[PDB]
């Protein structure tokens, strides 16, 4: 499902691996929201002007 | 004002898209990771392949 | 470290409000940030009114 | 106008105090949560309290 044979094996680390995906999965979407966002209330303002 | 309108659709799409992908494929790794530590949280020990 | 004895005889529930607790990062933390920066920008145009 | 930016200013400590407190106390919640499902995702199961 994500790898293929991918050292099952023995699988440890790729954990670890995964937990720095999962932070820069929050800074990944934290940041991207926010931009959208942001220019969300300065479209709003854009459209009142 | 318009253009910048425009122009802050196009930013709004993109953003949205690469969003909604970046968190697909994160979400889809943590239920990897989650799938790992529920299922074979080191239960391969206890399985230790005798 | 986290309670002091804290049924650990079945503690899975506590696992599952924790996710809605992080769940709750996730919301509070956005509306917090889309919340203040609507204002900065209240705060903008008052200055420059 | 510049009572608004008192209270504005006023609002922006308040919003910044309850952002600070809620990510932090479920940034160290988020860290109990990974212990558990890390060192203790059902191990106690494995265990049984047999």
């Amino acid at each position: 499902r994500q790898g293929r044979q991918y050292q099952a094996e023995d699988l440890e680390a790729l954990q670890n691996e995964l937990e720095a995906r999962q932070e820069a999965l929050s800074l990944s979407v934290n940041e991207g929201g926010e931009r959208r966002m942001e220019m969300r209330q300065e479209l709003e303002q854009l459209k009142q002007k | 004002l318009r253009q910048r309108h425009t122009e802050l659709e196009r930013e709004v799409s993109r953003f949205e898209d690469q969003t909604q992908q970046q968190r697909q494929q994160y979400a889809q790794a943590k239920e990897s990771l989650t799938t790992l530590n529920r299922l074979i949280p080191q239960v391969t020990l206890l399985l230790d392949e005798t």
